[PDB]
């Protein structure tokens, strides 16, 4: 650990940590996004950012992060997840306000596939700062830094994937692999929510109204 | 411009 | 090596290797589709798989395997693609026809990427393999079965790319971290040639038109 | 989904 130290990073995951379902999670969501940019800014080198630069990484990835965050926190239910509110929104809740497609595809696809290799917060922090440092993010005015920057993230990754997880030599490998389905799944979770807003049904409160106003 | 989250980088 | 060999993951590299543009992608894109086919009858276990499999990982990895096995190909052209039919396709011309905002993203987030860093014909096939080999997808009989071949695969380049170079330990990690832009060009890619199959303008080809089909 | 499997098929 020279330029990027896990604990660190992980030190900042632990930092942050706490009738229409719809309207919870979304509740949840703005209440989430105000705790997350600290989160972010608790991460070796964001703050050394220009702000800008800072904001577009930040409205880049407010669903890729806080998706694998809640995804992570879930390992423990059984067929549901739960929020930050403290509420619990099980399938059945889920699937019978029409939301049940992308619900199960988060059980599928994340919950239980980060639960079975049983993931640290470590390396959870880890993933999502990857995640942050996306290079390939539009409008970013060196990308030459975030680019590397995620070397270091991941660099640091591995090595503690052989130290802890040596047992598994194919460990870094699964972990990375499982960003294209977080890819994936979120912006099929933004797309709910434009949809929410453009039908103004569900009560949305400002910071999240807000990271759906386009740039 | 997205005032809420930039006031928050701020601290 | 023995199990699932890059030697091979390069021949099946080598076998199948090849006016509103909007069109001759699309056409390139049918005759393509074809040959797919081919190259994952030689990306070995594929065939020993039910058949019933075969089908449900092609049908949900055409577009990200063929954006991939293209791009490879435009290293060479500075500002376009190399399309399998022969032509050659500027940015400008992807522009104008109402399209500048996703070839860019193809242009800058891929070929630029595979160019920077010399990334060869079996990284290619990997990347390919791994992406065929998608336990996400829905209806697959024995998911865990791909799982594994996946596992083989990523393993298999791992060895290659420490192999071949030894100067050049982050590159393994450097070629997946492709994937998830890999699946998000993939997905409005998609959401586009349903577009010109609504509009009805475009033509559309057998093949093509098949997996463009509501499952 | 006729064509697909018709290649896989041979
Ligand atoms: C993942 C989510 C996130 O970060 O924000 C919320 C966005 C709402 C609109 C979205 C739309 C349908 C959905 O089910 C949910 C309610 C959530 O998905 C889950 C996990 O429930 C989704
Ligand atoms: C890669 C493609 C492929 O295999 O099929 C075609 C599918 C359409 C929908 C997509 C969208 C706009 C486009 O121009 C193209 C035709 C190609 O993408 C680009 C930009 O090269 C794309």
């Amino acid at each position: 650990n020279e330029d990027m130290p896990v604990e660190r990073i992980l030190e900042a995951e632990l930092a942050v940590e706490p009738n229409d379902p719809v309207t919870n999670i979304c509740q949840a969501a703005d209440k989430q996004l105000f705790t997350l940019v600290e989160w972010a800014k608790r991460i070796p080198h964001f703050s050394e950012l220009p702000l800008d630069d800072q904001v577009i990484l930040l409205r880049a990835g407010w669903n890729e992060l806080l998706i694998a965050s809640f995804s992570h926190r879930s390992i423990a239910v059984k067929d549901g997840i739960l929020l930050a509110t403290g509420l619990h929104v099980h399938r059945n809740s889920a699937h019978s306000a029409g939301v049940g497609a992308i619900f199960d595809r988060v059980l599928t696809e994340l919950v239980s596939k980060m639960r079975d290799m049983q993931m640290d917060k470590t390396e959870l922090g880890c993933l999502r700062a990857i995640v942050l440092f996306n290079p390939d993010s539009k409008g970013l005015s060196n990308p030459a830094e975030v680019e590397a920057l995620r070397e270091k993230v991941y660099a640091s990754l591995e090595a503690y994937c052989k130290h802890k997880y040596p047992e598994q030599p194919g460990r870094f490998a699964k972990l990375l692999l499982r960003l294209p389905a977080l890819r994936s799944i979120g912006l099929k979770c933004l797309e709910h929510l434009f949809f929410f807003k453009l039908i103004g049904d569900t009560p949305i409160d400002t910071f999240l109204m807000e990271m759906l106003e386009a740039p | 411009k997205h005032k809420i989250l930039h006031r928050l980088l701020q601290d």
